[PDB]
């Protein structure tokens, strides 16, 4: 179990650590988060009290280094940084634990929610989507746009999600126009899986990462990507049975975890009704369809 | 975007454009089987592809054999239409290719967009006009070539006969659409109007009678009367 020490908390901020969150008051004696589960990626994120505009945050894996949060009064944000002096960090953390200045990552033992939302998410793949090579952790915020969004304006600060476009030459084979547009198995299995992602774990990983960024940061282009990747599977007649079973689980936990009050913006009526009720896989997402209908019958 | 009464003169500018109507691509008669069930028998159809400026009609005849052994024929008809239109463009010299294709039903937008991804500089647009192009099979000579075809075939016509020698494109398009509207609302009366006078003939190389300007005004008025009236007998007014 590892630790993210904060130098201090100079501005009032709501802190999120994965799906948990707590309010820190301006200049309260908060010095970070402890007992963070090793073995998973994590995201620590921030909504200032004064400006609910711009949620931002840091994806990180405690196995990849010792990390702390230091408020930056010039750029006006809580910034994730690395301490390469391992012993100096250990001493800093030991001192703040001895004085009990840290909140404890409050994982319930029955609770596999975070594992279930991050099963295929790995830092190495995050770092490919979010390009800032000098840091082992990855910054994301609400306003970041996606590579595809920039094709429809700063390339350094973008989300390099895989571009999916159902009306594109890559998606449509010459001479199979109708066949490939109404059944996207070619585009899913040959183009995307075999060609781009290599396997379905990489694909699911991007899908989960897109969902989490949409949910935690209200990142619109991440939300588009999540829906696009679901639709590409649901509109393929030919999908490995193990992918369909796993997709049903993935989506089930995403839908379970969504904030009930944010469902109207995070969930796309068209995509979901299509996927659950019209698409080739309309009968293949039993857990997802059951929770959707019981929790958000309104959308459908 | 879409096409309506506000950008109506655009049809007659100097950007090449075609309308594409697919409403006569898949045609069936519906009939009773020996078992008392119902079945459809397909008949020949056509894609109605029209340059509204020149009057040039690329009439792709859709022979019934194209449906043999195929399922979901209404959906395939839309994709067949888009394949034929795509092939048509590819066969034209670049300087003849349309800058826009306007489809008369929104369900052609995705099939055509997909078949034309090769042509990013060709805009595929719907329209809000209720164009009567479906009545094109009420034109005897068009109907005749469709029903006689024994194989796929493309036949070229000028749907305006020689009118562009005497009138503008706008006016000729307005005459065509009034004639087609009339034929669609009441084909018999529309056709009685056009031929009530045995001394007015259809030249072999034309589709419509050889009316003088003054005769065309009478005809156009009569067609308006028909459309007004049938709309009377329809809404009892
Ligand atoms: C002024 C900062 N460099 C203080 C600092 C260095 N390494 C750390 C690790 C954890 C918490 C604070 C620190």
């Amino acid at each position: 179990m590892n630790t993210v020490p904060f130098t201090s908390a100079p501005i009032e901020v709501t802190i999120g650590i994965d799906q948990y969150s707590f309010n820190v008051k301006e200049n309260q004696p908060f010095h970070g988060i402890k007992d963070i589960p090793i073995g998973h990626v994590h995201v620590i994120h921030f909504q200032h009290a004064d400006n609910s505009s711009m949620r931002y945050g840091y994806w990180f894996d405690c196995r990849m280094g010792n990390f702390y949060i230091q408020y930056d009064p010039k750029d006006g944000l809580y910034k994730m940084m690395e301490e390469r002096d391992g012993a100096k960090f250990e001493n800093i953390v030991h001192n703040f634990k001895e004085r009990q200045m840290m909140v404890s990552y409050p994982k319930i033992d029955e609770d596999d929610t975070w594992y279930n939302l991050t099963e295929f998410v790995q830092m190495d793949k995050i770092r490919k989507i979010v390009r800032k090579d000098e840091n082992q952790f990855s910054y994301v915020d609400s306003s970041m746009t996606t590579v595809q969004e920039n094709e429809l304006s700063d390339p350094a600060h973008s989300l390099n999600y895989t571009v999916i476009n159902f009306k594109s030459r890559e998606a449509i084979r010459p001479g199979h126009e109708m066949e490939d547009f109404l059944d996207k198995s070619y585009y899913l299995n040959t183009v995307m899986l075999q060609g781009i992602f290599k396997n379905s774990s990489n694909y699911f990983g991007e899908l989960q990462f897109a969902f989490l960024n949409a949910m935690f940061f209200g990142n619109y282009g991440s939300s588009l990507q999540w829906h696009a990747m679901i639709e590409l599977i649901c509109s393929s007649a030919t999908v490995p049975k193990h992918m369909l079973d796993k997709l049903d689980e993935i989506l089930y936990y995403q839908i379970k975890t969504l904030p009930e009050q944010y469902s109207d913006i995070l969930l796309n009526e068209r995509v979901w009704n299509i996927c659950l009720y019209s698409s080739f896989q309309k009968n293949s997402l039993h857990n997802t369809e059951k929770i959707m209908e019981n929790k958000y019958p309104e959308l459908l | 975007g879409a096409m309506n009464s506000s950008n109506y003169a655009e049809l007659f500018n100097n950007d090449i454009k075609l309308f594409v109507d697919d409403t006569n691509v898949y045609r069936v008669t519906v009939h009773k089987t020996f078992e008392g069930n119902v079945a459809t028998k397909a008949i020949n159809g056509c894609i109605f592809t029209l340059n509204p400026k020149t009057g040039h009609l690329f009439l792709k005849i859709i022979h019934t054999s194209v449906w043999a052994g195929q399922k979901r024929l209404s959906q395939l008809a839309k994709w067949k239409t888009a394949e034929e239109v795509s092939a048509l463009v590819r066969s034209l010299p670049k300087e003849e290719q349309p800058k826009q294709i306007i489809v008369t039903r929104k369900a052609m937008l995705d099939p055509l967009e997909v078949h034309m991804l090769d042509f990013p500089n060709i805009a595929i647009r719907p329209t809000e006009l209720r164009l009567p192009f479906s009545a094109a099979m009420s034109i005897d000579k068009l109907s005749d070539v469709v029903m006689k075809a024994t194989e796929p075939q493309m036949v070229l016509f000028n749907i305006y006969d020689d009118w562009l020698d005497r009138i503008s494109s706008y006016t000729a398009f307005s005459r065509l659409t009034l004639l087609l509207r009339a034929l669609k609302t009441n084909e018999e009366s529309a056709k009685m109007i056009l031929l009530s006078d045995p001394t007015i003939t259809i030249k072999s190389y034309h589709l419509w009678p050889s009316f003088t300007d003054e005769q065309w005004i009478t005809i156009e008025s009569q067609m308006r009367d028909l459309i007004l009236t049938e709309y009377g007998r329809k809404y009892n007014v």
